[PDB]
RNA sequence: GGCCAGGUAGCUCAGUCGGUAUGAGCGUCCGCCUGAAAAGCGGAAGGUCGGCGGUUCGAUCCCGCCCCUGGCC
């Protein structure tokens, strides 16, 4: 917001690259470990009913 | 709508013709009205307005510049030799025109005062008036204007506008539809007050017009249901004619607004009468007039502006050149009286009224006409109104009538609208009724409502006239006499009722769990049955879950939510959000009511003949033609089981708490029941049961999937139950204990097993082993410690072993545990502690 | 009783079942267990639903 | 059916017509504190700004369609 305006198509450009590889990074494995617990509910919170 | 509004003073007026000097109060008048069976919605007196309100005429307008808004300065004539010095910031008039002057001192509606005010930088001796700012209208974009020749400046304003009127809003029953007017109402109310009417439909209140010849060429298909299409001119009216205010102010009061003399006279005998009426400029009409079928794929533009798609059930007029009308809902533009029509062609048709019914309702054109016809308008005052418009349409705007008529009645020519006598035995309303009514009163009240009576003995022959087509059957004229006669007079007898059975089992066993889980602590919902939007996708079921197939509303308030619950949880889910959001955190609730569960898409069954009695396979075919609809009780819990207090800190929900549920409906319900781990969205997959009866499963309990919970917002540690009534039998056992008067010997058995081993199959395996001396088993202490191995775990039982017949030694209830111990051995592998 | 195509039926908004003309509905009054109850039962009928 | 006005945190609501909602009151959490609490003082977390697309380097904000309430037929 405060770099010059004919600076921030430029550089915004840039930013969101760098921010969604993180995103993209971050979404895998969200679902990476969520997957892992659904996996591991079963036996690690099992009672007898 | 069923709405009905005109004002008293108009009404008095048709009523006061057979019936001089005839006059109620509002009170008074709404009260008859309730009794004989017309439902007021309001009573709206105009006013009231007090001090000096007058009429005035424009002289001289001033604008005023420089301002937000054009502002007027206005002299205006009150009738004396000062005029008057106004300001108004309407510009809805001009000079010359008449209006309507509230001076300083006078009262307007509600306690405004009016004094002269310093508006503008000029000085503003009063105000000119809105309809809004008279309560004579609604009306507050521009002032009133009255029409020229309305009054005279000076003249007493309250009196111009009839102030003391008073406008009564009636919604009238579909089955009344000759009541959408002056004349029915009027009629009504002869008929409650015992009064002479004159009915301004009949030839001595509308003269017929001269019948010289045809008025138009004219193609009737018959195949369309209309029943009657009269035609006939008016020629030569002036273009600048206007209405006079008489009758501009009582479409005001109507609710009609007022636009030129040939379609105000349409709308104000309309009114009058009930028979729509309509005007056409005969200069713009080309050919014959055709009264067909639409085309497929056919449109017209009505007097809106609007294309309308056509149905091919659509009944039309046209002419060679276009579309004249979608008949009884609205004309169309090509032939619309314009600023410039000279010569109009009137038209009055009765159209069916089913078809009405479909096309207005497909193009959502609930007109004045369409509402009208659709609860059928009365076909034997066709011409008379038509007359009755021509007349008045020529004296209002200075046109002459043409002496021809087109009368289509049908062909055959229908010279007799009677509908088909009925026959009823004169004592019937007064069997119906329970009262023994004075001798005829029957047939006076029948021949009040205008219908033809002849006695035959004990037996009434009874021809309706031909506006009340809904009298067709004997209990259509019962309901003639008693409303007129008054309900009020109905005694108050109980009937001899039967010895009835009571409650069934079924019935009685939905109290018993309802109390029973009120009494646990669990409170009550009423759960919706459109599911939320993605509630499945939430509880990540599979696409083929039996859960997903929905039965589907095609109209519903949230156009998101359409399908119907096959389970009561998201409903309950919902509330337990609900709660919780709302700072109550710690809750148990619970629903008992039915799903919907469609074994096939949904299938419809033909119209069966309402004449008869359907046959039992008829009925079968029916309900094979419904979804499954079975009772399920369910509940949900979160937070803390029980309450913090001076004993501790209370205790969270568990799954434990889930299963608890399901014991107490199953003791509620007398039956027992099993609970087996099971995997079950949305439920946990490691403190999930599945509960049977027998061999049946009849639901699920415990706590809810994580995922589930996350997903859906819900507290963490939620747990459910969810169980079908209809799969558990209904039960009267008849137990015949007996008590045995010997001692008992105390016991405690210690059993090792693997740790995925239930419980209950070893408190199973001992029962079976002990035999009949076993009279009691409780499992008091499960241990997990070093001593144990990984994996396996302890379980010591407290039994109770007695003899119906005999003391017991220690060795005789150590031989039945022994028992009992190899039992377990066998069936669960359990090995004795040590 | 209710008249096809007719304000004692048009007026009576129904939530109707999809498709369009099953003629399955969601009752508006419990009058057709009143219904059910006469093709069930002998005269005469006293019954509450 | 109209051009509008509205959907924003767990609740009730402010506020922004492009790159931080420096959001409020209450709700949740931490510290001091208390035997344990709460208030008080000092601090944090939490919204993907109604849904689906589009424009754009980038949309709570601009455009389209749709869902749900209000002004009102
Ligand atoms: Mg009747
Ligand atoms: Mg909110
Ligand atoms: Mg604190
Ligand atoms: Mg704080």
């Amino acid at each position: 917001a405060v770099l010059p305006k004919e600076q921030r198509a430029e550089a915004g450009k840039r930013v969101n690259a760098a921010r969604n590889a993180a995103q993209r990074s971050y979404d895998e494995r969200l679902a990476t470990l969520r997957a892992e617990r659904d996996a591991a509910v079963l036996v690690a919170e099992g009672i007898d009913v | 709508s069923n709405a009905m509004r005109l004002p008293y003073s108009w009404l008095r007026e048709v009523v006061a013709v057979g019936a001089s000097g005839w006059d109620v109060t509002p009170g008074e008048l709404e009260q008859t009205l309730l009794r004989i069976g017309h439902e007021v919605e309001e009573v709206i007196p105009l006013g009231p307005v007090d001090g000096p309100v007058t009429v005035g005429r424009v002289a001289d307008i001033e604008e005023l510049t420089g301002y937000k808004k054009p502002i007027r300065a206005c002299a205006v004539d009150i009738g004396d030799r000062q005029y008057r010095e106004i300001i108004c910031g309407a510009t809805n008039f001009a000079v010359g025109d008449l209006v309507v002057v509230a001076l300083p001192g006078a009262t307007l509606p509600g306690g405004f005062t009016i004094s002269a005010r310093k508006a503008y930088g000029r000085n503003s001796d009063g105000m000119i008036c809105s309809a809004a700012e008279l309560n004579l209208g609604a009306d507050h974009s521009g002032i009133l204007v009255l029409p020229p020749g309305a009054a005279e400046p000076g003249a007493d304003g309250a009196g111009v506008l009839g102030l003391d009127d008073v406008v009564f809003h009636l919604a009238i029953t579909p089955d009344r539809g000759y009541c959408m007017s002056v004349r029915g109402l009027a009629r009504e109310l002869a008929c409650a007050y015992d009064l002479d009417f004159v009915d301004p439909a009949s030839n001595s209140r509308v003269p017929p017009l001269p019948i010289e010849g045809p008025a138009w060429p004219l193609t009737v298909q018959p195949e369309t249901g209309v029943r009657r299409f009269a035609l006939r001119p008016v020629i030569g009216i002036d273009p600048a004619a206007v209405s006079p205010w008489w009758l501009q102010r009582r479409l005001l009061l109507c609710g009609i607004r007022a636009t030129c003399p040939a379609v105000d006279v349409t709308n104000y005998v309309m009114l009058e009468l009930g028979h729509p009426m309509h005007a056409h400029d005969r200069n713009r009409i080309s050919g014959t007039l055709g009264v067909r079928f639409a085309r497929s794929g056919e449109t017209a533009v009505t007097l809106d502006g609007i294309e309308r798609k056509l149905d091919t059930a659509d009944v039309l007029i046209v002419d060679d050149a276009a579309t004249a009308a979608i008949g009884g809902v609205m004309g169309a533009a090509s032939t619309e009286v314009r600023a410039d029509s000279t010569d109009v062609l009137l038209e009055a048709a009765i159209w069916d009224p089913a078809a009405v019914s479909r096309t207005q309702r497909r193009l959502h054109l609930p007109s004045e006409a369409a509402r009208r016809y659709e609860r059928t308008v009365d076909p034997a005052i066709s011409v008379a109104a038509l007359d009755r418009c021509a007349r008045l349409l020529a004296d209002i705007a200075g046109g002459e009538v043409s002496p021809t008529l087109t009368d289509w009645r049908g062909d055959p020519p229908c010279d007799d609208w009677s509908p088909p006598p009925i026959r009823m035995g004169v004592d019937v309303p007064d069997r119906i009724a329970g009262v023994a009514y004075p001798q005829g009163t029957t047939a006076r009240r029948l021949a009040q409502i205008g219908a033809v009576v002849t006695h035959d003995g004990d037996t009434l022959t009874v021809t309706p006239p031909s506006w009340r087509p809904d009298l067709r059957q004997p209990a259509d004229l019962v309901e003639e006499v008693l409303r007129l006669e008054g309900l009020e007079v109905i005694p108050s007898v109980l009937p001899p009722a039967p010895a009835g059975r009571g409650l069934t089992a079924g019935q009685q066993r939905r109290r018993t769990i309802g109390r029973s889980l009120a009494l646990s602590g669990y409170v009550e919902i009423l759960p919706t049955p459109f599911l939320p939007a993605g509630v499945f996708d939430l509880w990540g079921l599979e696409a083929d879950d039996s859960r997903r197939m929905t039965t589907r509303v095609l109209n519903p308030l949230e156009a998101d939510r359409p399908q119907l619950a096959t389970t009561l949880l998201p409903a309950l889910l919902e509330a337990l959000v609900r709660n919780v959001s709302r700072g109550l955190v710690d809750v148990a609730l619970f629903a008992i009511a039915q799903v919907v569960q469609p074994t096939e898409q949904t299938r419809g069954v033909g119209l069966i003949p309402v004449d008869r009695r359907p046959t039992d396979d008829e009925i079968a075919m029916l309900d094979a033609s419904l979804p499954r609809q079975p009772q399920h009780v369910a509940a949900v819990l979160a937070g803390l089981r029980e309450p913090r207090g001076p004993w501790g800190p209370g205790r969270p929900v568990e799954a434990a708490d889930a299963f608890e549920a399901v014991r107490i409906i199953a003791r509620a319900s007398r039956v027992d029941v099993t609970l087996r781990p099971a995997q079950y969205l949305p439920w946990h997959p490691g403190r999930c049961a599945q509960v049977f009866v027998g061999e049946s499963s009849v639901g699920h309990a415990g706590q809810l999937h994580p995922a589930v919970i996350e997903r859906s917002g819900l507290p963490k540690g939620t747990c459910a139950v969810e169980l079908n009534l209809d799969a558990i039998p209904c039960s009267a056992p008849l137990p015949a204990p007996r008590v045995s008067p010997y001692p008992a010997v105390f016991q405690d058995v210690s059993l090792v097993v693997a740790a995925d081993i239930p419980a209950q199959a070893v408190a199973d395996a001992v029962r079976a082993g002990a035999g009949d001396l076993l009279e009691d088993i409780a499992l008091f202490d499960v241990f997990t410690g070093p001593q144990i191995g990984e994996h396996r775990k302890s379980l010591t039982f407290a039994l109770r072993f007695r003899a119906p017949d005999r003391t017991l030694t220690e060795d005789d209830a150590s031989a039945a545990r022994d028992a009992a111990v190899q039992s377990a051995a066998e069936r669960v592998g359990a090995v004795l502690r040590g | 009783n209710f008249p096809a195509d007719h304000p004692a039926r048009g007026e009576q908004d129904t939530f109707y079942i999809a498709p369009e003309d099953s003629r399955q509905l969601l009752r508006t009054h419990t009058s057709p267990v009143q219904i059910r109850t006469l093709l069930a039962r002998e005269l005469p009928v006293y019954i509450i639903s």
